[PDB]
C-alpha cells in the first residue's frame, strides 16, 4: 500500500526547508526579504517533486536532484510575481497573503522575481553535486528552453496578446496551457530524469507523462478558478471569468472539463506503465494529486 | 567607436540576428528580437570575445557567452524601464520610447535571459574536450553577475540616487555593481574559455571591473555633471594596472578600451 | 547550567576590574570603569571562555579574549544610546540613565574598544610559542566582528526597525549581524586560544552564530509581538546540529542557551 | 634634504591610493560612504608618512609599513569625526566642507567613527606582511596604548572636561597637548620602526622624536596665532615659547644622530619644517 499523504508531506517539508537554505537574508535586504517572501511562503511544491519523483524513479537520489528542485520552484515562483502585477493580472493575493507587489512595491517585486530567476541558473549550476558537468549543462539547456520563448513565456505572452480573442479555437487554447503551464513541468520531470542517470528512452517517456500531467494541471487550475473561493485558493480567483480569458470551463463548460482531466490523467498514468509499478507509484500519486487537489 | 571594438560588435549582432529568427508565434518572437536590439550594446559582451583572444583562444569559443551577456543586460535594461502604475521607481527622466506594452516587455525579459543560458548550454560542441566544465563555469559567472549580488543590486540602489544630493562615491558604487560586475564577468569569462589560468582570470577580471565602472560613470556623467577627472583617472589607472602583464598585438587594444 | 555559567561570568568580570583600575585622571578612568561595568554582560564573552575549556585549554588562555569581547560590547552598547541632536537614530523608548555627558560616553567608547587590544597584544606569554599566531588571529576575529561588516551593521540596521510594521525575515537578519556574528567571533576565538583544530573552530563558529541570533532575537520578542515559535526552533536545529561532533556534557551544555 | 615637499607629496599619494584601496564603498553604503567622506578627504598624511619614514629609517620598506601606515590615518580621521560632534565641538565645517554628522547625520557618524577604529586594527592585523606575527601583535599593542586611556582619549577628555575652569598650569595645558596629539605620532614612528625590524634602542630614540615634535607643534601654533582659556604664550610668553620650540626640535633632532644621515634626512626635515613653518 502507498500513503500518498506521508511521502508528500516529506517531500515537500524536505523541499522547504532547502528552499529555506538556498535564499537567504543578505545585502540589499529589501531585494532578498522580497525573494523569500514569495518564495518561502507556500506553495504546494508540485514541481520540486515531481523533480525529485523523477530522479528516484530512475536510480538516482534526492540529494542530487535538490538543487535543480528548488531551482523550478524558484523560476515557478518568480513567474506568479510577475504574473500578478498591475500591468499583467493585477492580483491583490497569492499564496494566503497580499501579492508581492503590494507589499514591497512594483519596483523590488519586478527585480525580486527576476533574481529568482538567474538564482535558479546560479544554484543547479554550482550546487549540483554527484552528476558529470556535461550532465548538469544538459539540464540547465532543459531548464533554459522549458520557461523561454518556446516554453513558460511563450504561452504567457500568448496568454496576454489573447486575452481579448473572441475567436478561441482548441488549438489556441492547447497552444497556451502547454506553454504556460506543461512546459516547466514537463522540465522538471526532465530535469529530475537525467540529474537520476535515466536513459534516453526513460526520458522520452517521462517526457511524455509530463506533458499529460502539464496540460492536466492547467485545466483542473482553469476548473478551481470557478469553483473555488480566493480565500481557499489563497489567491484571487474568478477574474478569468469576468475576462475574455482563453480557458477550458470556456468552450466547453465545467463538467466537459472533469472529463477532460479525467482521460489526461488515465493517459498520463499509462505513460508510466513503462517501469515497474512499485516504483511508478510517487508519479502515480503526484498524478492523481494534480487532478483532485482542492487548491 | 574605435574599428576593432565596433567590429566585434558587429560580429556579435550578426550571431544574435542568426540566432533569433523571427517565427510563430510572432507574437513571441517580435518583441523578442526587438528588444533584445533595442537594448544599448554593451562593452562586458565584446570584452568576452576580446579576453578570451588576449590569452590565445579563438572568439568563435566565447561568442555564445558573449550573446548570453549581452542578453541578460538587455534583459535587466528593459525591466529597469518598465512603466510602473504605482510609481514604485522615482520616474527617471530618461522616458525612453516603447514599441510594446508593459506587459509583453516585462515577460520578454523573462524571456531572453534564458534564451541566454540556452545558447551557452547549446554551443557544446562535441569536438570539445574542456567544453562542459569551462561553459558551466561561465553559466555560473553569467548568473551570478544578474543575479541579486549583482546587477540587480546596482539597479535596486541606484532608485536612491537624487541627483541632487548624493555623492560621486555612491553613484560610482551603483555603476559598478549595475555596470562592473557585468564587464568584470564578460572578461574573466572569455579568460575562462580561452583557457587562461587562474592568475589571468583575476586579472582580466578586475580589469572588467573597473573599465565597467568608469563606463558607467560615463553614461552617467551626461546626467550627474560633477564627474571630477579625478575619478576618471583613477578608475583607468586601476584598470590598466591589471593589464600590466600582457604584451602583444590585442594587449594594446584590450588597452584602448579605458585608453 | 547553573553555577558554571555564573563563575565565568564573575571571573570575567573579576578580571575586567583588575585591568580597569580608576586612577589618575579620574576624568578619564571614572567614566572609563563606571562604562565597562554599567554595560550589560554578553554571552559572547562567556561562549568563549566555555568553548576554549570545551577544547580544552585553560580558562586564563581566552580570559583577555572575552574581556576583549566584553570591551567592545561594553563601547556599542554606551554608543547606540547616545542622545542624539538631531533625532537619526530611533527613539530607543528602554532608556538607559546616563551618569556622564553625551560627550564623555563618546570618547570613553573609543577608549574601552583599544583596551580590549592592549589586553589581547598585552596577554601574551613570552614563554608561549603559540602565543602570538592564535592572538593575533583573535585580533582579527574581534576587530572584524565589532567592524563595519559584523555588530556595526547590526546596529546601523536596527534603526529601520518599525516596532509594528517589520517582518521576522528582517529582524533576524538584524540579530544576526547586531548579535550573532559576536558570539560566533566569541566560540571562534575560545576555540582557537584553546588549541582547537579547523574543524572545531568552524563548529564553533557556526554554533555561536546560531546561538546569538537566537539570543537577540528574545531581546527584541518581549518588544515585536511577532516572534514566530519558527524562528527559534530553525535556529535551534542549524545550531545543535552544528554541534554534531562534540558529545558530552560541555560538549552538549553549549546547548544550555537553546533552552 | 632637497624637495621635502615632494617627498611628503609622495608620500601622501601612495597613502591615498592605498586608503581608496582599503576602504571601498559596500554595504551598508551609509556607513561606508561615511567611511570615506572623512578619510578619503585629503590633507597632509603627517602620521603615515611617520610610521613609513620610520619603517624605512631602520632598512625596513613601505610595503611593510603601509597597512599600519594607513591605520594611524584612520585612527586620527575617526578621532576628528567625532570630535566635530554636537556633543562634542559641535563643528559644521572643517577644511571648508560640512561635517560628517551634517552629511550623513550623527548615528552614522558615530558608527562610521566605531568602524574606522576597529578596522584600523583588522587592518594592521590581516594586512601586515613581511614582519613575524609577535611583531604584528607588538605593534598592535603600541597602536592601542597610543589611542587609548593613556593616550589620545585621554587628551581628548582631559580637553573637553577644561573648558570650564580657566585656571590650567603649564603641566595641564602639556598633558593634553601630549596625549591629544603626541601619543597618535609616537604610536605611528614605533609602529613604522618595529615593523621595519628596528632595535629597541632604535625605537627609544624615535618614540622621543615623536614626543618632542608632537609637542613642538603646538608650541608653534600658539606662537603663530600670537604673532599673527591657556596657551604657551600667556604661560611663559612668546620668548620662552620660542626658546622652548627651539630646544623641542634640537632635541628631536638629537635622536636621530646615529641613523643613516640620508635615511634620517626626511625626519630631521619635518622637524624643521613644523618648527618654522609660516601657518
Ligand atoms: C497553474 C499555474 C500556471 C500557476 C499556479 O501554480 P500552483 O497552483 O502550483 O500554485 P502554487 O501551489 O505553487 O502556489
Ligand atoms: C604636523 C603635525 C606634527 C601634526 C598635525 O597634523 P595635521 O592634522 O596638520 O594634518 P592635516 O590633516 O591638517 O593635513
Ligand atoms: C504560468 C504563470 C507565470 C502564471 C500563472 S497563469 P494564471 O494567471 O492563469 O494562473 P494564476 O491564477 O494567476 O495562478
Ligand atoms: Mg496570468
Ligand atoms: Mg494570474
Ligand atoms: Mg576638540
Ligand atoms: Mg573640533
Amino acid at each position: 500500500m502507498f500513503d500518498f499523504d506521508g511521502y508528500m508531506l516529506r517531500k515537500a517539508k524536505s523541499v522547504n526547508k532547502a528552499l529555506e537554505a538556498a535564499v537567504q537574508m543578505k545585502e540589499p535586504l529589501k531585494i532578498h526579504e522580497s525573494m523569500r517572501y514569495s518564495l518561502l511562503a507556500g506553495g504546494k511544491r508540485v514541481r520540486p517533486m515531481l523533480c525529485i519523483a523523477a530522479c528516484e524513479l530512475v536510480g538516482g537520489d534526492e540529494s542530487t536532484a535538490m538543487p535543480a528542485a528548488c531551482a523550478v520552484e524558484m523560476i515557478h515562483t518568480m513567474s506568479l510575481m510577475h504574473d500578478d502585477l498591475p500591468c499583467m493580472d493585477n492580483d491583490d493575493l497569492r499564496r494566503g497573503k497580499p501579492t508581492n507587489h503590494m507589499a514591497f512595491g512594483e519596483s523590488v517585486a519586478v527585480l525580486a522575481g527576476d533574481a529568482l530567476l538567474s538564482f535558479a541558473f546560479e544554484h543547479v549550476a554550482a550546487a549540483t553535486k554527484g552528476a558529470p558537468p556535461e550532465r548538469i549543462v544538459r539540464v540547465l539547456g532543459e531548464l533554459a528552453v522549458s520557461i523561454g520563448s518556446e516554453g513558460l513565456v511563450a504561452g504567457q505572452v500568448v496568454d496576454v496578446c489573447s486575452e481579448g480573442m473572441a475567436e478561441v479555437g482548441l488549438d489556441h487554447l492547447e497552444f497556451i496551457h502547454h506553454h504556460k503551464t506543461a512546459a516547466l513541468l514537463q522540465g522538471s520531470v526532465v530535469l529530475g530524469a537525467i540529474l537520476g542517470g535515466g536513459k534516453e528512452e526513460e526520458v522520452a517517456k517521462l517526457r511524455k507523462f509530463a506533458n499529460c500531467i502539464g496540460l492536466l494541471f492547467q485545466v483542473v487550475d482553469d476548473i478551481l478558478d470557478v469553483t473555488k473561493s480566493s480565500k481557499e485558493l489563497g489567491k484571487t480567483a474568478g477574474k478569468d471569468l469576468v475576462a475574455d480569458k482563453t480557458t477550458y470551463p470556456k468552450l466547453i463548460g465545467v463538467e466537459k472539463s472533469k472529463e477532460f482531466a479525467d482521460r489526461l490523467n488515465r493517459e498520463a498514468q499509462e505513460q508510466l506503465l513503462h517501469f515497474h509499478p512499485h516504483r511508478a507509484a510517487p508519479l502515480i500519486a503526484l498524478a492523481n494529486y494534480i487532478a483532485y487537489r482542492d487548491n | 567607436m574605435q574599428p576593432y571594438w565596433a567590429a566585434i560588435e558587429a560580429d556579435i549582432e550578426r550571431y544574435l540576428k542568426k540566432s533569433i529568427t523571427i517565427r510563430p508565434p510572432e507574437t513571441v518572437f517580435g518583441p523578442m528580437h526587438h528588444l533584445t536590439f533595442a537594448a544599448p550594446a554593451t562593452a562586458a559582451s565584446t570584452l568576452c570575445l576580446a579576453a578570451c583572444e588576449l590569452v590565445g583562444g579563438d572568439r568563435s569559443q566565447a561568442m555564445a557567452a558573449a550573446a548570453a551577456i549581452h542578453l541578460v543586460h538587455a534583459a535587466a535594461y528593459v525591466h529597469e524601464h518598465l512603466p510602473l502604475t504605482d510609481g514604485s521607481r522615482p520616474v527617471s527622466k530618461p522616458a525612453i520610447q516603447h514599441k510594446y506594452g508593459p506587459n509583453v516587455e516585462l515577460l520578454t525579459g523573462d524571456g531572453i535571459v534564458p534564451f541566454g543560458f540556452e545558447l551557452l548550454a547549446g554551443s557544446v560542441d562535441p569536438a570539445r574536450t574542456d567544453d562542459p566544465d569551462r561553459i558551466l563555469r561561465v553559466i555560473i559567472e553569467i548568473s551570478r553577475a544578474g543575479g541579486p549580488e549583482g546587477m540587480i543590486s546596482g539597479l535596486h540602489r541606484e532608485e536612491e540616487i537624487v541627483d541632487g544630493n548624493t555623492s560621486l562615491d555612491f553613484i560610482e558604487y551603483v555603476c559598478k555593481k549595475k555596470y562592473g560586475e557585468m564587464h568584470a564577468c564578460g572578461a574573466a569569462c572569455g579568460a575562462i574559455l580561452g583557457g587562461a589560468a587562474e592568475e589571468e582570470i583575476q586579472k582580466l577580471r578586475n580589469f572588467g571591473l573597473y573599465q565597467g565602472t568608469l563606463r558607467g560613470m560615463m553614461e552617467m556623467k551626461n546626467s550627474h555633471q560633477l564627474i571630477d577627472e579625478n575619478i576618471i583617472g583613477k578608475l583607468k589607472e586601476l584598470a590598466l594596472e591589471e593589464l600590466g602583464g600582457f604584451h602583444g598585438k590585442n594587449a594594446e587594444l584590450m588597452s584602448s578600451l579605458v585608453a
